[PDB]
């Protein structure tokens, strides 16, 4: 009877709601409708105060808090965006991953598509901040469990068959990436001093 | 479609990789001027430049190597002419839409590469501050930037 | 008998039975033991806790 | 830098090294003045030129005398860890009127303690007040100085903009107050939905 | 079909109302009960406001 | 003898609350088909895990939608230090003026 | 360019998203926005297959999916339903829920918002299904378990200080004859089968 | 002094209300008219930034 969304634009938004992305990587077709039809989702997402940042170099769509330009309020607040703070070891992990994509792309160029990097190199990484809590058996189940925990909010895909993983683009976009920089620095001079 | 071959694709990238790296080389006379100067009392200006690669070239470059593979699977060629369809697609797309940005960092060259300027420490060889714009700074250490760069 | 204070004495009591391994008695906890002791002979009916 | 630490005590916003940009923006911000960031850093893994990057705590203020009263503004801000976001970093907003108070005692007493050893101190010394945030305490400063709350604004933004571009636009944002009365067309709007309701 | 409509855009006063023929006089006299008393009631009401 | 007897009448009065309902709802439309329902369920296997575990094929309504993964709602961890103070607070005599030509 | 729903419309069904329902007992300043403008509201809500459902007789709104031009699926199989398809025991439960909110109901009128139930009364009612355990205990932690998952659908409040619970009235439209005829139906068939 | 589009318009519906009070109807023409100058005063408060 009524007019309805375009059935496609409706599962994009659904979906980038859900997972809170799109990847050109992943996701073509939704990713090239949405693309093709901004001001639809732009339009669909701005009564709840919502809104898409796109970054076409990386083909990556993102969520973020659309609330007025600042107000009197310094900092946002939002009913559904729920916010996190993640404990000391995800946000170790986050910055060991996040320099590591700054990194291989300061030689491939922003946007190129980031190798694959294996598990196996990432355990001495960890151990020069955790040391080494008893057992390969453990140190490897807690890094595996720890890149799941993060594969839910994106930043990392599942472990391949070969156990690899490779860095997703959502990463460069993190709220304050200075403060990975400080406390990784800050930890590696107290175990320097310890040391 | 026997007769037909991709070459035309490849050289085009091809051309746009050596304008990229004639852009790069002329920088690189620029550079070594800057070195004759002192641009602080122990630093020396200059200035670098990364590589973008746009999804549209990912996007291009995928759809070639799918192009590739399926030359070889045989349904009256119709799989490979699809393939070829859909690589020409993006072609031409960014044809008619030169002028966003997306089809700039797939066909020209000048959008290709990032530029940035940065000091270096004329003892030691290290970078002091990578600079992508003029913000922050002093005023008249704003305007170095702003001279020296121009 | 309040349930915390049976726990205690059942516990007492088996400390003394360790050493009849014919049963295959342990030593880890004497408490835990106790406890699952008592939801055993609960669920058997053999006592109900009200 | 200087002139801005004055400029944070007196503004609500300030725009902060406003005289270098011309007039119409501001490039700095109060995290960036805390940690006494140097530049852009060296574009990698450094962290050379970031000058207090552990815990750190910070002092301001500033003192005006009129026929030998003494009135010292002042501002605590510190932080607890590597963090250099907004919602980490920790403020007290003096203000007082008693020649003893000084910033030095303030650092002293906070080294003493924290937050809870200045709350203390405002009931026992006479002639001083604090605020949690920045609100309260330019509304004390407001009803001191007996001004508007656009008169530090137009202060703060006359400390450059050399330009003076557009009149109206000037004179209608940054000296003559806010009296519009959209709280006034909110409430006319609402008186209308009893009505609304019924309809519906 | 109908009575699963009505149902649609009832406004809870059929939560307790199937969509069979059983169901059939519970509908017929909310009908009748909007034709005679709510709905002049409201008339007026909003009328007079 | 006081402990059965206050188990008795909490047992009856646990009972004759549960008659009243029911009773006030017989031929209520929604009750008739409940009692029917619980007619049903006694026939099923309550001990078996599995069996109580099934997924029935109620609607879904109050379907909250919360959560939505926005990047910029992460924050890092706040580790805080505790070794010592900085409490240098010198005049910073060095000021003398010593300025080039 | 711009235009904005307008800041209330927002709020409120914002809100209403977050708790997935609304009431006019709770929170009637949201209430009366969203049951005065409902076109806006469901025109919000059409983007995610989500549609308003209202209750004046009973002061509550409440999301459902919608089917509208993409009939069958599952309800549950929608992507922004964000908790798990209802349980066969808690299904029990929320029968014998609906049962007392019928006779209260019937006795008090639509009116009143007290339709409260004792923890002690449903345990001799549970008694008979789910067996004995012949642990007070056992069996309060059972209950309880069972009505703090029902919280997680919203159909019961957590008990108070005198061991009582209010449930909220959108059980009367999640078991409604509609849904009874469709459980009923199930059943029979699945005792059919255990024949 | 300046009079800008939108006052000169809502003072148009404000006179277009004033009008519409009498015509006979139950409400279809004076209730649509009195809300047609509300949404000015809804839509001037929403964007109050422009
Ligand atoms: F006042 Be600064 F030198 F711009």
């Amino acid at each position: 009877s009524e007019t309805r969304t375009l059935q496609k634009i409706r599962e994009a938004t659904q979906e980038l709601l859900k997972y809170g992305l799109l990847e050109e990587a992943s996701k073509p077709n939704l990713y090239r409708i949405v693309l093709s039809h901004p001001e639809e989702v732009t339009r669909i997402l701005e009564p709840l105060d919502l809104d898409i940042g796109i970054d076409e170099i990386r083909g990556l769509l993102y969520v973020k808090v659309r609330l007025d330009e600042t107000p009197a309020q310094d900092e946002w607040a939002h009913p559904l965006v729920r916010r996190q703070r993640l404990n000391l070891e995800q946000s170790l992990l986050v910055a060991i991953l996040r320099q590591h994509f700054v990194a291989w792309e300061q030689e491939s160029g922003t946007g190129a598509s980031q190798a694959q990097i294996a598990i196996d190199d990432l355990l001495p990484q960890l151990q020069i901040y955790l040391g080494d809590p008893g057992s390969e058996s453990k140190e490897r189940t807690r890094l595996l469990t720890l890149l799941d925990q993060l594969k839910g909010h994106g930043l990392v895909t599942s472990p391949d068959a070969h156990e690899r993983i490779v860095i997703r683009p959502i990463i460069a976009h993190l709220a304050d990436p200075i403060n990975l920089q400080a406390l990784l620095a800050w930890l590696r001079e107290q175990i320097a001093q310890q040391t | 479609l026997n007769r037909s071959s991709d070459d035309g694709v490849t050289q085009l990238l091809s051309h746009i990789e050596h304008e990229v790296l004639v852009i790069e080389e002329r920088l690189n006379e620029l550079n070594e001027t800057m070195f004759r100067v002192d641009f602080q009392p122990d630093r020396y200006l200059r200035l670098d430049t990364k590589k973008v690669v746009h999804e549209s070239l990912r996007t291009l470059e995928k759809a070639q190597r799918q192009l590739n593979a399926a030359r070889f699977v045989d349904d009256n060629g119709e799989s490979h002419y699809k393939a070829l369809q859909v690589l020409v697609a993006q072609l031409r797309d960014a044809c008619e839409r030169n002028r966003t940005l997306g089809a700039k960092a797939l066909l020209d060259p000048r959008f290709r590469l990032e530029f940035a300027v940065s000091v270096m420490d004329r003892q030691s060889g290290n970078v002091i501050e990578s600079r992508t714009g003029s913000q922050g700074g002093s005023g008249g250490e704003k305007e170095i930037i702003a001279s020296y760069v121009l | 008998i309040p349930l915390e204070e049976a726990i205690q004495s059942l516990s007492s009591i088996l400390i003394e039975h360790v050493s009849q391994e014919q049963y295959d008695i342990n030593q880890d906890n004497p408490f835990l033991q106790a406890s699952r002791e008592l939801r055993e002979w609960i669920k058997r009916r053999l006592i109900v806790e009200r | 830098t200087l002139v801005d630490a004055l400029m944070t005590l007196l503004c609500a916003n300030p725009r902060y090294n406003l005289a270098s940009t011309g007039g119409h923006e501001s490039d700095r911000d109060l995290i960036s003045y805390v940690r006494g960031v140097s530049g852009p850093g060296d574009g990698g893994e450094g962290q050379s030129h970031i000058a207090r990057p552990g815990k750190t705590v910070t002092g301001i203020a500033a003192t005006l005398e009129r026929e030998g009263k003494q009135v010292r503004l002042g501002a605590l801000l510190w932080f607890d860890s590597t963090s250099s976001s907004v919602t980490d970093m920790k403020r007290l907003w003096l203000f007082s009127d008693n020649p003893g108070q000084t910033l030095e005692h303030w650092l002293n007493v906070y080294h003493e303690g924290g937050t809870r050893l200045l709350r203390q101190m405002e009931k026992e010394a006479i002639g001083l007040w604090t605020y949690p945030n920045k609100k309260q305490y330019l509304a004390r400063l407001r009803d001191f100085f007996e001004v508007g709350e656009n008169a530090f604004t137009l202060l703060n933004r006359a400390a450059g903009l050399k330009q003076l571009n557009s009149i109206d636009e000037i004179f209608r944002e940054l000296v003559l107050d806010d009296h519009s009365a959209f709280d006034r067309a909110a409430e006319v709007a609402n008186s209308f939905d009893g009505l609304t309701e019924i309809h519906q | 079909k109908r009575m699963s409509e009505a149902k649609r855009v009832d406004t809870g006063a059929l939560v307790e109302a199937g969509a069979d023929l059983d169901d059939i006089p519970v509908y017929l006299q909310r009908l009748q009960e909007l034709t005679e008393e709510a709905l002049p009631e409201k008339l007026n009401r909003f009328l007079d406001y | 003898s006081q402990t059965v007897l206050q188990a008795r009448a909490r047992s009856e009065r646990d009972v004759r609350g549960f008659m009243k309902t029911g009773l006030a709802a017989e031929h209520h439309r929604v009750g008739h088909l409940l009692n029917e329902f619980l007619n049903l369920a006694l026939k099923l296997d309550w001990q078996r895990q599995m069996i109580r575990k099934q997924e029935v094929p109620l609607p879904a309504v109050g379907v909250a939608v919360t959560g939505i993964p926005a990047i910029e709602r992460l924050r890092f961890k706040e580790v805080d230090d505790e070794a010592e103070q900085t409490l240098d607070l010198s005049n910073h005599a060095a000021d003398l003026t010593q300025i080039g030509d």
